[PDB]
């Protein structure tokens, strides 16, 4: 009676005791924030004060590590953010995978600062997806709360799925941007890779799926949160956990 | 400016309609728009249908409160919960997270926050929550939670048995006033 | 008085409590069944080798059921009585109130071994005249309570060429359930195939029973997939 009958299988609102209402999604539960984030972009999110201002506004933002050429400059910026943001607020750093020289000193630096108690909670790997072994090393050694990937292709999406599958208890954020996003992008259509891979993405409970394709308002992003965006392609609704 | 290289996404440009719009205004406008739309589409614009929680965020999923542990005697009373860990070396100790979930209880409160938060904030720095270590299950450990359903009156007393048949209080945790939690580490 | 009867094959072992009066017949049946199995392998890896204790007991039960059905039982019904004991123990120890299909879903091995367990169970019930009791599955109860809304669908030929082996599997696995229906249907279809308007289509006949009993006599795929045959 209890286990034989198997049944086959969206944003909500939650009010806090303080009266504040939040859009409830996997992303917002993980971050304790609205499911809207500002993406790591060089040079725009290199300045520590812009990052601090966004965090003070009550939203998530990634510090663009691509603009830091040495450990001292990056440490100074992170220390300024730490002092300028509300106590407790965690810092997410965006790094560029295609720059192995930068990665070689940036990854140990983040680990050291986190061990020193600096509130670094998130790491975003942009411009490529590392191997499962390298990703596992970052997950296990850096003491992060979540890791994020900006995949540029269907194969890269599959790589993120494999990483998430290897770490079922660890939150993995998949930031899908497609060819419509500003800056360095892929030639891929924004909808077709997601339409093809959505079921495989949603099979990994620890994946948080975030939409990133040149958005700028509530009306253009709301169909992605509710999943209504897929119905125009003849598919059932396919909700996203947040927008970048 | 016509000489410079400015990054911009072709679709995002049409939403960039104002120079020097405050970051908060942009993001508040988007989020409040989502709240208004969801209120209309899922709650019939009735705010009373929106579920209320003490605080938002934390874990992706709340841990299920396991109440049955081999070697733990648990007794529940209107004003008092007691948990007694066996002193027998052959019995395994409860898993730490399950034990701390049982002590925290199902309701998000200061007690839940104290025992279930992975980090405590010291100034602006993150420190691994030392409460998880001091409240960790030990052989012969006895935990008493007074007023477990009234957070303003809740008191957690932890007792150890360094000598046969003699319990000593080693931890007392309680709320003082509206927001101050006092955790007394007791030397016998 | 009860005496143990140990059934063992390689790493698989189980023991039954058999009345002293039946112990001789039960020992004979067990020794003959063990002699019919292949030599045991370290990994239970052969297709005809049992991969689990429930499967070993099911195959033993099916063997006894065959002896009873072929008339090798004594004038006292000693084999049928042993079969009743083994079947009761199989239901008690392995089914625990559930259905044999639910048990075989949890057993290791290939589908042929799982079908062997199902076949042996229903053969044993048939040989002991043990009728199926009305007992609804969880799914039908959920439907009756309104928790589940069940619909049903039926297929055409599509891209399927092996439908006759599915019929053969059905006939082998549930002979006590489908035997009449398959025989009567085969007779009907032979009569229809002999009709003067239709005979010229059946150049290889429509002898379903002969094809079921003799796999080598089954016509080639091209004829089986012909609409006058496949439909």
């Amino acid at each position: 009676e209890e286990h034989a009958v198997k049944y086959a299988v969206g944003p909500r609102l939650i009010k806090t005791s303080s009266g504040r209402i939040y859009v409830d999604t996997k992303m917002s539960r993980l971050l304790g924030l609205p499911p809207l984030m500002v993406a790591g972009m060089t040079p725009t999110t290199v300045p520590w004060d812009f990052v601090a201002a966004t965090m003070n506004a009550g939203y998530q933002i990634e510090l663009a590590g691509g603009g830091y050429f040495n450990a001292k400059m990056m440490t100074e910026a992170i220390s300024k953010i730490e002092r300028a943001i509300p106590p407790g607020r965690g810092i997410t750093v965006n790094l560029i995978y295609v720059n192995p020289h930068a990665m070689a000193w940036q990854i140990p630096l983040l680990g050291r600062l986190r061990a020193e108690g600096v509130p670094i909670e998130g790491l975003t790997i942009g411009a490529g997806v590392p191997s499962i072994e390298v990703a596992n090393e970052y997950i296990q050694t850096l003491g992060l709360k979540h890791i994020s990937f900006k995949p540029g292709s269907v194969d890269a999406i599959q790589a993120v799925i494999n990483i998430a599958k290897a770490n079922p208890t660890f939150p993995v954020i998949l930031q899908w941007t497609g060819g419509r996003g500003g800056g360095h992008h892929s030639y891929e259509d924004f909808h077709a890779p997601i339409l093809a891979m959505y079921s495989r993405i949603r099979r990994q409970e620890n994946i948080i799926l975030v939409a990133g394709s040149g958005f700028g308002g509530a009306e253009d992003t709301y169909p992605y949160l509710t999943g209504a965006w897929s119905t125009k392609y003849g598919y059932p609704p396919m909700p996203f956990d947040g927008c970048l | 400016v016509g000489r410079t290289c400015i990054l911009q996404g072709p679709m995002a440009a049409k939403h960039s309609t104002k120079v020097d719009e405050p970051i908060k205004e942009i993001l508040d406008g988007i989020h409040n728009g989502h709240i208004a739309a969801l209120k209309r589409d899922l709650y019939d614009n009735d705010e009373s249908k929106i579920p209320t929680i003490e605080y938002f965020g934390g874990k992706l999923k709340d841990p299920e409160v396991q109440l049955d542990f081999e070697g733990v005697t648990i007794s529940y009373d209107v004003h008092k919960n007691t948990y007694r860990v066996s002193n027998n070396p052959s019995v395994p100790l409860p898993p730490l997270d399950a034990w701390l979930s049982a002590l925290a209880g199902p309701n998000r409160t200061w007690r839940y926050a104290l025992l279930q938060s992975e980090v405590i904030v010291q100034g602006h720095k993150y420190q691994t929550n030392p409460m998880k270590k001091i409240f960790a299950p030990a052989r012969g450990l006895f935990v008493e939670i007074q007023y477990p359903n009234d957070p303003a009156k809740t008191v957690i007393t932890v007792k150890e048995q360094p000598r046969p048949n003699r319990y000593i209080d080693v931890i007392e945790a309680k709320l003082v006033g509206d927001k101050e939690i006092v955790v007394n580490l007791i030397k016998d | 008085s009860l005496r143990p009867l140990t059934l063992s094959h390689g790493s698989l072992e189980t023991s039954f409590l058999i009345p002293t009066g039946l112990h001789f017949h039960a020992s004979r049946l067990k020794d003959e069944f063990i002699a019919s199995l292949p030599p045991p392998t370290d990994e239970l890896a052969q297709d005809d080798e049992p991969s689990s204790v429930p499967e070993l007991v099911a195959r033993y039960m099916g063997y006894i059921a065959n002896q009873v059905a072929e008339g090798e039982d004594d004038a006292q019904g000693s084999y049928e009585e042993v079969l009743k004991l083994i079947l009761n123990e199989f239901e008690r120890a392995f089914l625990q109130g559930n259905d044999v299909h639910a048990l075989v879903a949890t057993l290791p091995g290939i589908d042929a071994k799982k079908l062997e367990v199902i076949r042996s169970y229903f053969a044993a019930r048939a040989a002991t005249n043990r009728a199926m009791r009305a007992h609804q599955s969880a799914l039908l109860r959920a439907a009756e309570e309104g928790e589940a809304r069940i619909y049903s669908i039926f297929g055409g030929q599509g891209n399927i060429e092996e439908y006759f082996e599915e019929l053969r599997e059905l006939y082998k696995t549930y002979p006590s359930f489908v035997g009449h229906l398959i025989v009567s249907s085969a007779e009907l279809l032979q009569i229809l195939a002999s009709h003067p308007s239709a005979e010229k289509l059946y150049s290889k006949g429509l002898d379903i029973m002969h094809w079921l009993h003799n796999p080598d006599a089954t016509p080639d795929t091209d004829y089986l997939i012909s609409a006058p045959v496949s439909f």
